[PDB]
């Protein structure tokens, strides 16, 4: 609390909380239009899940 | 796995094995029962909920207890997918006993 | 009504393999739309169970169901507007030409929402996608309501 830690959660949470990383979001979803979303992942990490 | 090898040893203290990661991250998760929760001698502790009292919470703890709590005494839980994330803030659940 | 339509059962007789009179529940989807009716795979599906229908073990049919259920989604063709259809693929592309690369079409028609197989998919876009990669839905979208 008197870190910052938990403020910086807050402000989060205003805002957008979670945030994924690019490759720990291809892997854990490709599947869900498995195709398109693999092709994406597979063909700029980054690019991928966009 | 494949990319550590420049700390290798140090790795396992860094990053986990890709299947301990995998191991955890699929795995059996039933999220509208599954909650952390207050409680009076330990912080925050985790437990599945039982029933509803309509306002108040009863739940099972993780060693064994039970107790029934007001509606925000409660809080959720991430799925098995965020376990030991790097980034907390990626989690999709912000609150206090999550982090 | 009839406006009687007798060209239903006329249809009907051309759909049924056993010459009895009866079409399975199967083919009640893809008759529908050769009728002239576009109802999603979804709500033929919802339908039937709906009304405690099993498209799981054996049917048959009977003129007598399957003129009241084309009858039921011959009101659902006022979902039909081609404004949004173009619309849909003009966010789909960047630039002002109506052009989506190949495989962009072809990945998104198979495996976004109600499957398509990629044998449907490349029968539908055979002919009017050239060369370029570039498929455009213009003339695409004019030619696949043109059936």
């Amino acid at each position: 609390r008197c870190n910052g830690v938990l403020e910086g959660i807050r402000i989060c949470r205003k805002g957008f909380p979670s945030r994924v990383l690019y490759a720990d979001f291809k892997q854990r979803y490709r599947v869900l239009n498995a195709s398109a979303i693999p092709e994406g992942q597979f063909m700029d990490s980054k690019k991928a899940s966009e | 796995d494949a990319e550590m090898a420049a700390f290798g040893e140090a790795a396992p203290y860094l990053r986990k094995s890709e299947k301990e990661r995998i191991e955890a991250q699929n795995k059996p998760f039933d999220a509208k029962s599954s909650v952390f929760v207050v409680h009076p001698k330990q912080s925050f502790v985790k437990g599945t909920i039982q029933s509803k009292e309509g306002g108040k919470v009863t739940v099972k703890t993780e060693g064994g207890e039970t107790l029934t709590v007001k509606e925000d005494q409660v809080f959720s839980m991430n799925p098995p997918k965020y376990d030991k994330i790097e980034d907390m803030a990626m989690m999709t659940h912000l609150h206090e006993p999550a982090v | 009504s009839k406006a009687a339509a007798d060209d239903f059962k006329e249809a009907f007789l051309l759909f049924d393999r056993t010459g009895d009179a009866k079409i399975t529940a199967s083919q009640v989807g893809d008759i529908a739309r050769a009728l002239g009716q576009n109802p999603t795979n979804a709500e033929i599906n919802k339908i039937l169970g709906n009304p405690s229908k099993e498209e799981m073990n054996a049917a048959a049919i009977t003129f007598e169901e399957f003129l009241p259920m084309l009858q039921a989604a011959a009101n659902n063709k006022d979902q039909g507007t081609f404004e949004d259809f173009v619309e849909g693929l003009r966010v789909f592309d960047k630039e002002g030409n109506g052009t989506v690369m190949g495989a962009e079409l072809r990945h998104v028609l198979a495996t976004l929402g109600e499957k398509m197989t990629e044998e449907e998919v490349e029968e539908l876009m055979k002919g009017q996608e050239d060369s370029n990669g570039c498929i455009n839905y213009e003339a695409f979208v004019k030619h696949i309501m043109s059936v």
